[PDB]
């Protein structure tokens, strides 16, 4: 047997109120693009922002 | 009379590759287990080949 | 200065030979995309004494002749082209070839070989070579400040560069196949070249006339099965010793005849 390769499950998490207003989420499609200093581009689904 | 012998040998080595290569592609889900079958081999009569 | 001592010098000689294949297949057991070697033989020629069917009267004849061997004499040592095991090794430099075909490779004087072992590397000038210094035929060069190589399921292999969001092609790596794959003489490191027994190559991509696949990350082990070897090893050792006894035997005969 061989490993195809792993795949992973984009299933949205709960989403829970921890107080705070600089913090997003997103309960349906969508990713979040980030720049980073080099000027590659990223992306992400999490909500910590500052 | 190495021929007989040897034939066995070979047999039982098949049935060992069959059983772990079934035991090695558990969790696979697409996955068919496998069987060996043997048969015997004769020249005329009482004259055995393996 | 017998018959028998020279047809037992032929036997002893083709178990000699015998022996050294199996001992050179059980000495490269882990070698990458190795093909074990068999050894056949044949009879020599025969003297006839009575010829066989041999009008011995007018009506009647023979029914079997007087004929006696002189010996043995191996035919050839010829290569099994079986497949071997496609192990798993995680790089990205290896490349498993499932099915038939060759890595074409330059060799330094001019000329090309074949391989079938999948180890690449790259050489100081950045140009994909193979284990030994060697460069494959079509000359794939991969550039600096590549993030990542991939190779398809064909022979395109591209090369993700920093930025542009997306690989870029850098080559193709077709594989040349045979008519008589067993026909190739082998020379060292793995390298195999042409001669009349095998005809013109054909090049061709993967996956197509007949020609194989390409894995990467695997690597083709090879195809000595160790647990035969020893049984083989067993039977050959016998029949060496029986033909020793053979040669005894009419040494001992010839001494008890020359005592006289």
């Amino acid at each position: 047997v061989k490993v195809a390769g792993i795949t992973q499950d984009f299933t949205d998490g709960t989403t829970t109120n921890t107080g705070r207003g600089l913090d997003v989420a997103i309960s349906q499609n969508g990713f979040f693009r980030l720049v980073d200093s080099n000027g590659s581009v990223f992306y992400s689904r999490n909500g910590q922002f500052k | 009379s190495f021929s007989q012998a040897v034939s066995g040998l070979n047999a039982a080595a098949t049935n060992l590759d069959v059983i772990g290569n079934n035991i090695a592609n558990s969790a696979t889900y697409g996955f068919k287990s496998g069987t060996a079958s043997f048969a015997d081999m004769f020249a005329g009569s009482k004259v055995g080949l393996g | 200065m017998i018959s028998s001592l020279w047809i037992a010098k032929t036997g002893l000689d083709a178990q000699q030979t015998n022996m050294d294949v199996i001992a050179n297949n059980l000495a490269n057991v882990s070698t990458n995309g190795f093909k074990r070697q068999r050894a056949v033989f044949e009879d020599l020629l025969y003297q006839t004494i009575r010829q066989p069917g041999a009008q011995s009267s007018e009506q009647t004849t023979l029914p079997s002749g007087l004929q006696i061997g002189t010996g043995v004499r191996p035919v050839a040592t010829e290569r099994l082209h079986s497949q071997g095991n496609l192990s798993q090794t995680n790089n990205s430099k290896d490349v498993a070839i499932k099915g038939q075909g060759f890595f074409q490779v330059m060799l330094p004087d001019g000329t090309s070989a074949y391989t079938r072992d999948g180890s690449f590397q790259v050489d100081q000038n950045g140009q994909l070579v193979t284990a030994g210094g060697f460069q494959v035929q079509p000359a794939i060069t991969i550039p600096a400040n590549a993030l990542s190589i991939t190779i398809g399921r064909d022979g395109v292999v591209s090369v993700t560069q920093q930025g542009q969001a997306a690989p870029v092609q850098v080559g193709q790596l077709n594989l040349t196949t045979f008519m008589n794959d067993t026909g190739l003489e082998s020379i060292g490191e793995n390298l195999y070249i042409e001669t009349q027994s095998s005809g013109a190559p054909n090049e061709s991509t993967p996956g197509l006339n007949g020609a194989g696949l390409l894995y990467q990350g695997y690597v083709e082990t090879s195809n000595v099965n160790v647990a035969e070897e020893l049984v083989n090893m067993i039977q050959v050792q016998r029949a060496y010793e029986i033909n020793s006894k053979a040669v005894s035997t009419t040494d001992q005969m010839l001494q008890k005849l020359t005592q006289l």
